């Protein structure tokens, strides 16, 4: 008998919130970088297959880029909203830039 | 309906919808040989009443266009003579549950 | 995701648009300018990419809304172009707009009432009103203004009216209706008028030309050329190539789009503008550009170094450019060279933007463009929209465990100290969670983390047991904070044993592939323990092979993993509704010597393996006390058999409360091995008693209606799993104390065995030269080294399809040999026989391994063959260096007589390698991308609430799914009537109609059915086109789950054929009214994605069809032919036409032969040209033909016939390629004295031919050709033997068109049919003499389609793709194969599954997501259209619940007070 | 024209691979079968059975 060099799972990885790249807020590639297991294209349509929404919102948003955004209900937009800089005893307020005016600018 | 032998005229065939509410419809004595209704593969492709279509637009809440399509041109259209927003109920066996309504809609 | 953190706000729909350049300058938090990213010392310079207005950077705070690099969220910014630039992604449209336009009255050169009429029948399309744009066309009254302007009003009062009179109705809403087919005709028109607008040339308003525009790969717009005649019209204008600027077109487009803002405003908007924004030109140009967050244009960091932005080298690059050139035109102004120069850098400003935004589109490795950042490989919404890396999840190699629950998963304790689940603490669970913050993030069940109701979280990763035992109580405090009194803590703790797991096995084929199992942390363990009944679903095979674990983090997604997704309910897949649950090789083995005669008991044994597998403290019994059977040997020993252990095991796991099973079943093993008499095949369960018959792969596999599949219809799925892990522990268990092994005694021959075997081999010397002695054709068979045989096998080597004859001949013949050989010695020669044979026994029993492995080791090899053929032959004639040339033997075709047991002959052996090198290639070299463009057309079709199968948007796919609305998965036992009869009171307390009753009709579908099988029976032998219409089937007019009796017709008539058939306390008619119970409780839950499990259903098994044939085009290639490309050019496009009784075999192939058409090229024998040159090129051409009664016998051609061809056909093709030549060029029986009727035909074939000259045909006997032709001094040499050859087989004597060759197979399942190589009805519609004109079959889609219509062509779908299933003997059932069809047809056309069948399609983000990202999105921009958010597709790119399944409703809590 | 046979008759080529295998169909005895390796060098082999009493292929490795 001969003894293959191959350890079983040289790919032995186990992952529950360990880094993400900045711009899809998604878990990183490399399994000894406490990575990610993918749920590709297929796997979406397996979840779609059991008809397990769910789960499908559990994998490819809950767990995985899930963010509480900002956004304007005037315009629709999620990079106009701001939060606003307030004065020593004032409260910061989530601000658009698009729909508000220039002080100066708003006369009578 | 008028049955040519070989061709129609470019400037001849422009009359054809000239006259309306009257229809004129064209066909080929060598592509009427055979009957396409009487082929085992062509259902039974029945047009349906004004009524009928506002009763099957009801029953499953559908608008003309959101049902399955039957084109102006195709050969069984041609054969009974559809109008665009006609519905054609169209009664097929299936090898799973025999005779199956379907539906189709001419546009 | 937090459930602590509830959402009130979400996005219903998002509005696809352009951004114009006022609105980037007031939302810009800073203007860039600077092409520095960093000033020295290393801070951020002010006005560059880096600016802190654009967010947080270097350890720096945001200067616009002053957060921190964590929570700020980022700035957008913009840069201020000098000059105004062509948006790359518009270009193509606004250069169809600037050529469509006239130049001087500002208009489009096509006329305005032709215009208006587009801008009609666009408006009338906003709304979903497809009729009345075509009824327009009508309204008909060069032509002067008055009555022009009068067609004008007379059309906008039709649209006007039309509109208001289908808004008084549900016919359309203010926000329009918008169709597929709506879309379709949008699409149709749009392209129409930008047809009609480019082709105008002449303004049909003001009749002066405009110069025409053209253009290069680049954005860059110029001028053209111009005849003279052109010219003489330019300038009556006003009687009556150079570089064109931004600026320019800008402005030519301004006025045009004001001037034409009434066709434009529906040329541009999908559904009416609402909005009422004005269409402007400047969407279309560029005058700044939006400078994306910092957030999103961060160094990439790798190591030590620290990258420069990819985006900001290319976007620094525009800076400089922009600076250098608003400067160099700024010392302009004190003033050629500075034009040039000038130019120059307007061009290279548009080439440095075009540059930032896409490269495949720019120089001809340049910097990628966001356009290239979008389609990187797969694309940002195939990568990361699509498919995620996902958290909370972990991936093993898996290991085999035949004790834990079929349903479990063995979850190494590395896994379950990492994998945590947010539990929120409650006065029901504060003592479990205690323990765990106690035990912490390393003793399991412990808990990694704690989560405060403030929303903090407090980590016990460095704390100590003094710490986490402070925390622990508390845990349950209540908040002091009014603000979050309604919260309560978290603990992010352990994976327990009651925790869902989503395990997965890639490539996930089907959703088999993925399914939920119960986590069992088993101690001391490093990889993920499987059992061996979920090896099937998963095709996972513990050869070292990895699984994916996924830990749904909140109880809805346990609940879809526990119920939906579980593996429990995975017993049968839905592909063809047999079972994938079943025991592999072991238990098979010891299934078959438990289960044996021989296998007897005593008491202590007897109850031990009772206990051995089921175990009552682990829930395995129904009883609370196991009970046992009376021995069956009570005197002189007490004794118990094998099978009672069965019986035993069945008492205990199936309920009290239900009688046993009954079934009468069969076995994989024959009678004749165990012996005289035996019974031991009929498998038979009395009141679940196994009395009679062995239990195989058969029965406890994953085999139909075997007994777990019995037991499974009888007692449900739990049932079944609990049978399954009993029998398989049980089997185990019998496998320790009573073991199997395989030897050297099972693969031996006995010295009788052993002499057939050598006896029949001895008769395969003869063989290899009787089969060559047969194809090479030569009586009393001619020795081996005879030398008119050696010359007549080298002929047979040099072509290809004469070795094909030769090989196929021996093979079959040596092959006849083989099976002789296995079938004397195998098993009745064997030394070691079966029970005790385990070689024997594993093929027998289906544990492992054929009768063809066992023959290869016992017998012999036999034939190796390589690609349908024998061995590869050298050019010498000889298969090895060790074989004689042209060597008529069967060892040197390769036919091996030696066995794995005795050895390979060295010869022997070589051969063998070839095939087995062969086999292996094979494998490597060859479902994808054909499931792929499947799934994503029907990811969205679903079975609706209405029991029709609609798409993502609504539109009806099908009115009923497979016409009987049945599960597949369900759809077993309701024709096993038999089965249903003997488990009635079983069934019946199954399906408790008690609790239905109240909420059914009983009679009002059962009238109607017997009205329709009245009107049915009445038309049997009539045809379907003069079949009955009355009444039309009853599940069309009542709902199969509210109506008892509406049943698919194939049901009720199978039903009541059961009843009559068969007269058997159960009446005949409280029997029907159950099976319509079953019928009504096997119907498809509204929700279910039918549309993914048919693409899974045809794609899963299309895999099994990989391996190349033993003329058609079958497996992948012709499934690829319909579903992935629809091809209207089949590669083998065929006719079945079916001949009547009237008409013989004969006549039938004379028939063949008249459809059959001979060439020129196929009636002449030889071609002899006697070039004389002369004076003049004198050709003497002389076609020697073969007899005349030789082709008019082979091809039905007359002597007549190849005159009237030769005199009119060929010498015209002749003298057309000798002139087209010599263009190129310079760029025995003697006849004499021929007389009179041949005279006057020579002198007028003289007269219509240039240089034949002559013209001499035998009109006696008809077997040759002569004419002359007579060429210039000038013409020189040519040859003429080449050049005449290429135009015989070019030549046509007959051919009826598009049709090559009828042939005459082996009638089909009785079906008298003819097999044309062709396809024209039309010609076979004048053969009503010959075929049934009724039921001429094609395989060609496209051309049924053309002839008799669109449900032709869908049925000829749903058989062709069956073809190509039942060829490789594999089952789908019909339910997918209409669903494909209909959604084919659901355009009344022939779509394929490929981006211009999707075309049709209401959601873009699907369309996106698909294939060419940019495009499908310019594309939806342009047409102003709003993404509903109604497709799988679409819902994910914005993170809301996708709509089907569980996503097909809404949840209401009811609240008391009011 | 040629000396050696060019072409095969209508029914005269007969199937020579026969195995005793039980026929799912009715029940026969005598069925036809082919060899081939698919797929990887792990894999097993696979068998195309072939009815003789109607003509029905068949696809199953074990
Ligand atoms: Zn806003
Ligand atoms: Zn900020
Ligand atoms: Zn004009
Ligand atoms: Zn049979």
């Amino acid at each position: 008998y001969q003894r293959l060099r191959h350890m079983v799972n040289d790919k032995f990885q186990v992952r529950s919130t360990g880094p993400v790249n900045s711009l899809t807020m998604q878990p990183v590639k490399g399994r000894k970088r406490h990575g990610g297991i993918r749920v590709g294209e297929m796997e979406r349509d397996a979840l779609i297959g059991h008809g397990t929404s769910f789960l499908l919102q559990d994998r490819l948003l809950n767990s995985s880029d899930y963010t509480q955004a900002s956004v304007c209900r005037e315009c629709g937009s999620i990079l106009t909203t701001q939060q606003s800089v307030p004065r020593i005893g004032s409260i910061s307020t989530v601000c658009c830039r698009r729909c508000s005016m220039r002080f100066e600018d708003a006369k009578k | 309906i008028f049955v040519y032998q070989n061709n129609i005229t470019p400037s001849a065939m422009k009359l054809v919808p000239s006259i309306p509410p009257a229809t004129i419809e064209t066909f080929n004595e060598a592509a009427l040989v055979v009957n396409i209704t009487h082929h085992e593969l062509v259902p039974k492709h029945i047009r349906l009443s004004s009524d009928e279509k506002r009763e099957l637009l009801k029953r499953y809440r559908l608008k003309e266009s959101q049902l399955p399509r039957i084109q102006r041109a195709d050969p069984v259209a041609l054969y009974l003579g559809l109008k665009r927003g006609e519905v054609v109920k169209i009664i097929r066996k299936s090898e799973t549950s025999g005779r199956y309504a379907s539906y189709r809609i001419c546009m | 995701m937090d459930i602590s953190k509830p959402v009130g706000s979400e996005i219903t729909s998002v509005d696809f648009g352009i951004l114009t350049a006022k609105e980037i300058r007031n939302l810009s938090a800073k203007q860039i300018t600077n092409p520095t990213v960093l000033d020295n010392l290393g801070h951020p310079v002010s006005g560059g990419l880096y600016d802190l207005a654009l967010g947080a950077f270097l350890r720096n705070l945001c200067s616009t809304c002053g957060l921190d690099e964590k929570f700020c969220p980022g700035h957008q910014g913009h840069i201020e172009l000098p000059v105004p630039c062509y948006n790359p992604l518009f270009f193509n449209q606004l250069y169809i707009y600037l050529r469509a336009s006239c130049l001087f009255c500002h208009h489009f050169r096509l006329k305005s009432v032709e215009v208006h009429r587009y801008a009609c029948k666009l408006r009338l399309l906003q709304y979903g009103l497809i009729d009345e744009s075509y009824k327009l066309d009508e309204i008909t009254l060069d032509i002067s203004s008055t009555l022009l302007n009068e067609l004008k009003s007379k059309r906008s009062e039709y649209v006007d009216m039309a509109i208001a009179k289908a808004l008084s109705d549900g016919r359309t809403t203010e926000r329009g209706s918008f169709t597929a087919t709506v879309n379709d005709e949008r699409k149709k028109l749009v392209h129409e008028f930008h047809k009609k607008l480019l082709s105008r040339g002449k303004c049909d308003n003001c009749g002066m030309f405009s110069p025409k525009f053209r253009k290069d790969g680049f954005t860059k717009i110029f001028e053209t050329a111009l005849n003279e005649k052109q010219i003489t019209n330019n300038r009556v204008k006003g009687f009556i190539s150079t570089y064109i600027l931004s600026t320019e077109v800008k402005n030519i487009l301004d006025t045009v789009f004001r001037k034409e803002q009434c066709v434009l405003q529906y040329v541009f908007h999908s559904r009416p503008n609402l909005s009422r924004k004005l269409v402007k030109a400047d969407s279309f140009f560029m005058d700044v550009l939006v400078v994306p967050p910092t957030r999103f244009r961060l160094p990439s960091k790798l190591g030590e170094e620290v990258h420069e932005n990819s985006q900001n080298q290319l976007l620094s690059k525009v800076l400089t450019t922009s600076l250098l050139i608003r400067d160099l035109n700024d010392d302009l102004s004190k003033l050629r060279v500075i034009f040039s120069r000038l130019m120059n850098a307007f061009v290279t400003i548009q080439n440095d933007v075009n540059a930032f935004i896409d490269s495949t589109k720019a120089q001809g490795v340049p910097i990628p463009g966001v356009k290239q950042a979008l389609e990187k490989k797969e694309g940002l919404f195939r990568k990361h929209m699509m498919g995620k890396r996902v958290n909370y999840a972990a991936r093993s190699v898996i290991s085999p465990d035949p004790n834990i629950e079929t349903n479990e998963i063995g979850v190494p304790p590395v896994f379950a100290v990492k994998l945590t689940y947010p539990e929120p603490v409650t006065a029901y669970n504060i003592a479990e969670l205690r323990q765990a913050v106690i035990n912490g993030p390393d003793k399991w069940p412990g808990a990694t983390q704690i989560q405060n109701e403030d929303g903090s979280l407090v980590s016990l990763i460095g704390m100590s047991v003094e710490q986490r035992k402070a925390l622990a109580n508390q845990l349950l405090t209540p908040s002091s904070n009014v603000s979050t009194h309604t919260l309560n803590k978290k603990v992010y703790r352990h994976i327990k044993n009651r925790d869902v797991v989503l395990m997965n096995r890639q490539p996930t084929l089907h959703k088999a592939s993925m399914m939920g199992h119960k986590v069992r942390v088993l101690p001391n363990e490093k990889t993920l323990r499987l059992h061996y009944a979920n090896t099937g679903a998963y095709n996972a095979d513990f050869d070292g092979d990895e699984m994916n674990m996924h830990f749904p983090q909140n109880e809805n997604a346990r609940a879809e993993a526990l119920n939906l997704a579980n593996t429990d309910s995975q017993y049968l897949t839905p592909t063809s509704g047999s079972p994938v649950r079943g025991l592999i090789q072991d238990h098979i083995s010891a299934g078959v010597w438990l289960t044996s005669k021989d296998s007897f008991f005593t008491r202590e044994q007897y109850q031990q393996y009772i206990y051995g597998c089921i175990r009552p403290e682990d829930g395995h019994t129904t009883r609370s006390k196991i009970v046992t059977l009376p021995p069956t040997i009570f005197k002189p020993y007490p004794l118990w058999t094998g099978k009672q252990i069965i019986t035993t095991v069945l008492l205990n796991v199936t309920p009290p409360d239900m009688p046993g099973i009954n079934l009468i079943s069969k076995n994989k093993i024959k009678n004749e091995y165990w012996g005289k008499g035996s019974l031991e095949n009929e498998v038979l369960f009395k009141d679940g008693a196994l009395l009679c018959g062995i239990l195989d792969k058969s029965q406890y596999g994953a085999s139909k209606y075997g007994i777990v599949h019995s037991l499974h219809e009888v007692y449900g799925p739990e049932v079944a799993a609990k049978v399954l892990s009993v029998l398989g522990r049980l089997f185990t268990n019998y496998i320790t104390a009573t073991a199997f092994t395989c030897g050297m005694d099972d693969l031996r021959l006995t010295a009788e065995g052993n002499k057939w075997r050598t006896d029949i081999l001895k008769t395969s010397v003869d063989t290899g030269r009787e089969a060559a002695a047969e194809v090479t054709n030569l009586d009393k068979d001619t020795p081996a080294d005879d030398p008119e045989l050696l010359k007549r096998l080298q002929e047979i080597l040099r072509d290809n399809n004469k070795s094909g004859i030769l090989d196929a001949v021996t093979s079959s013949k040596v092959n006849a040999i083989t099976s002789q050989v296995v079938s004397k010695c195998v098993p009745d020669g064997t030394m070691k026989k079966f029970p005790c044979n385990s070689m024997q026994a594993m093929a027998l029993s289906g544990a492992k391994g054929s009768n063809v492995n066992v023959s290869q080791i016992m017998c012999l090899l036999g034939q190796q063959a390589l690609e349908g053929r024998r061995v590869p032959v050298m050019v010498s004639g000889k298969t090895l260096p060790s074989f004689k040339p042209y060597e008529t033997d069967a060892m040197a075709g390769g036919y091996v007589k030696g066995r794995f047991y005795s050895g390979i002959k060295p010869q022997e052996y070589y051969f063998h390698c070839m095939a087995g090198r062969e086999g292996l290639i094979d494998t490597a070299v060859k479902s994808g991308y054909l499931q792929r463009c499947l799934t994503k057309q029907l990811e969205g079709v679903h079975v609706s609430y209405d029991n029709s199968i609609r798409d993502a948007d609504g539109t009806l796919v099908q009115f009923m799914y497979g016409g009987d609305a049945i599960d597949i998965t369900k759809e077993s036992h309701m024709t096993q009537f038999e089965f249903c009869l003997d488990n009635y009171y079983a069934l019946l307390k199954k399906y408790n109609p008690s609790a239905l009753i109240e909420h059914l009709d009983v009679e009002s579908a059962l009238k109607y059915s017997k009205k329709t099988l009245k009107y049915r029976k009445k038309h049997s032998k009539e045809p379907h086109y003069k079949q009955s219409v009355k009444y039309d089937p009853v599940l069309a007019k009542y709902n199969p789950a509210k109506y008892l009796g509406s049943v698919s017709e194939n049901f009720q008539d199978k039903l009541e054929s059961f009843l009559d058939k068969n007269s058997k306390g159960v009446n005949e008619k409280k029997f029907r009214a159950l099976m319509q119970l079953k019928y009504m409780r096997s119907l498809i839950n509204p929700g279910e994605a039918v549309g993914i499990i048919a693409s899974q259903s045809v794609g899963e098994p299309s895999t099994q069809m990989t391996l190349n044939t033993f003329n058609v085009t079958l497996g992948i290639p012709r499934l690829r032919e319909i579903v992935m490309t629809a091809s209207a050019a089949i590669k083998t496009p065929q006719m079945t036409l079916p001949i009547w009784n009237d008409v013989s075999d004969e006549q039938a192939d004379t028939f063949c032969k008249s459809i059959s058409k001979v060439l020129l090229s196929e009636v002449i024998d030889k071609v002899i040209v006697t070039e004389t040159t002369g004076t003049a090129r004198s050709y003497v051409i002389h076609m020697r033909f073969f007899d005349n009664n030789e082709y008019s016998e082979e091809y039905d051609v007359s002597k007549e016939e190849l005159q009237n061809v030769i005199s009119n056909q060929f010498i015209h093709l002749l003298e057309a390629a000798i002139v087209k030549e010599i263009k190129k060029q310079k760029r025995v029986e003697a006849n004499n004295n021929m007389n009179k009727v041949q005279r006057d035909r020579q002198s007028a074939i003289i007269s219509h031919h240039r240089f034949i000259t002559k013209y001499n045909f035998d009109d006696e006997s008809g077997k040759w050709c002569e004419f002359k032709l007579e060429l210039a001094a000038d013409t020189e040499k040519l040859l003429m033997v080449n050049i005449v050859e290429e135009i015989c087989r070019k030549s046509i004597i007959r051919q009826i068109p598009h049709i090559d060759r009828c042939v005459h197979p082996e009638p089909e399942n009785g079906k008298r049919v003819l097999v044309t190589e062709g396809v024209n009805f039309q010609a076979m519609w004048d053969q009503e003499a010959f075929i049934d004109v009724d039921g001429i079959t094609s395989n060609d889609v496209a051309a049924v389609l053309k002839t008799y219509g669109v449900e032709a062509a869908r049925n000829t779908i749903v058989n062709e793709i069956n073809n190509v299933f039942s060829r490789y003997a594999i089952s789908v059932s019909f339910r997918h194969l209409d669903l494909i069809a209909d959604m084919m047809t659901r355009q009344g056309t022939y779509l394929a599954f490929n981006r211009q069948g999707m075309e049709t399609s209401t959601s873009s983000f699907m369309k996106m997501s698909y294939e060419t990202t940019c495009q499908f999105l310019t594309k939806a921009v342009l047409d102003n259209e709003r993404e509903q958010l109604d497709s799988p597709s679409a819902r994910i790119v914005v993170g809301k619940l996708n709509n089907v399944g569980t996503g097909s409703f809404d949840v209401l809590a009811k609240v008391p007070n009011a | 024209k040629s000396v050696v046979k060019t072409s095969l008759k209508k029914n005269e080529l007969k199937d020579g691979a026969t195995i005793k295998e039980k026929c799912p169909q009715c029940g026969n005895e005598e069925m036809n079968y082919h060899t081939l390796q698919l797929r990887s060098a792990d894999e097993g082999a696979t068998v195309f059975y072939t009815c003789t009493s109607c003509g029905y292929k068949f696809r199953t490795n074990n």
